């Protein structure tokens, strides 16, 4: 019941989304230049801080 | 249309809840010869919004609907493209028209395009219908300047089912 | 022969947290149901074959 | 498109992010009259990896 990751780099995006890593909200300040072999998205992650969305 | 057809195939039926949407000053009946319940009529579930008289100004209005049930809502509105720019000045008046639809996860802009088309059912003007699937508690906002076909009632899914196509 | 699993790497094609367009989502769901029907039939057939061949 | 929408995060205005994947040598041009959110920095892919979604 927990994500097994040994020897592979892992980024846990708590409160951050994958699309937020490009635009950079305050919730995604740590992962602006992130690097990993395994990326984990959470349900709590929000992509935008000002109301909006990503086309495609 | 195909995604909405798939939704309505596994709809299991549709439940209608009255979207209030009171309008002041402008007419809201609508009349066309091609669409006949008896004499001249429009869609039963959609309301055509015209100016109070011909060649008159259309006031900008914002109408909002709130979702109160625990199931997703189906909201279908319409955008009218006139058969000519003279017909658009006759129905809605002069000036550019813009319809803005707002939601938590939906936003889209519509501009009507007056132009001559081929004659289907005796009418040169044409109408688009656009749809969204509102969330168990999302507020939809219809800020329009004209060329808007407002829904009379929302649509709510009932259960599960299947949809087939046959000629027997 | 059987215990070894695949080396093919499969990606996410559906966001569980946020829904995909409903046309390509229905296409994806139909394809996944057809694929898992094929694999379930192959699994039942393989189990029956190897049980019968072991007894014989 | 200026217009009234519902209130999310205390703001009625909304923003759309659009993206392109530029080619190893292609020149992108942004001729705008306003309502533009310019990128500060580009984004470049690093390698390969996988992306998962979980709550554990
Ligand atoms: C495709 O199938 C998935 C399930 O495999 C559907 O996802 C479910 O959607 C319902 C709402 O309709 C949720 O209550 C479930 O929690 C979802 N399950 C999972 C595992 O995510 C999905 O809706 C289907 N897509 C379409 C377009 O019908
Ligand atoms: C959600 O439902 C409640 C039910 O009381 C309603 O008052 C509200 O306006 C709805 N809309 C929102 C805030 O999404
Ligand atoms: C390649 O990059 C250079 C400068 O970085 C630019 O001047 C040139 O126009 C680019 N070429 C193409 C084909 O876009």
């Amino acid at each position: 019941p927990r994500i097994c990751s040994k020897g592979k780099r892992t980024v846990d995006l708590g409160q951050c989304g994958l699309l937020g890593t490009i635009t950079g909200p305050p919730q995604c300040d740590q992962f602006l230049e992130f690097s990993a072999d395994l990326i984990i998205e959470r349900r709590e992650g929000s992509d935008v801080c000002y109301p909006g969305k990503f086309v495609n | 249309e195909e995604a909405l057809r798939q939704i309505l195939r596994e709809s299991g039926g549709i439940d209608k809840e009255a979207m209030g949407f009171t309008y002041s000053g402008i007419r809201t009946n609508g009349a066309t010869s091609s669409c006949r319940r008896s004499g001249s009529s429009f869609y039963a579930e959609m309301k055509w919004l015209l100016s109070n008289t011909d060649n008159a100004a259309f006031p900008q209005m914002t109408k909002s609907y709130k979702n109160t049930r625990k199931n997703p809502a189906l909201i279908v509105w319409g955008i009218h493209h006139s058969g000519s720019t003279a017909e658009q000045t006759k129905l809605y008046g002069s000036g550019n028209k813009l319809v803005t639809v707002g939601s938590s996860n939906y936003q889209q802009s519509f501009v009507p395009s007056p132009g001559a088309r081929t004659q289907v059912n005796g009418q040169s003007g044409r109408i688009d219908f656009h749809w969204l699937m509102l969330n168990p508690n999302d507020t939809v906002t219809f800020s329009f300047n004209g060329a808007f076909i407002a829904p009379d009632r929302a649509s709510f899914l009932r259960g599960k089912s299947m949809g087939i196509q046959s000629g027997v | 022969r059987l215990i070894e699993k695949t080396n093919q790497q499969f990606e996410l094609i559906d966001n569980e947290f946020t829904e995909v367009e409903k046309q390509i989502g229905n296409v994806i769901n139909w394809t996944r149901d057809s694929i898992t029907e094929v694999w379930s039939y192959n699994a039942e057939l393989l189990v029956a074959m190897e049980n019968q061949h072991t007894i014989d």
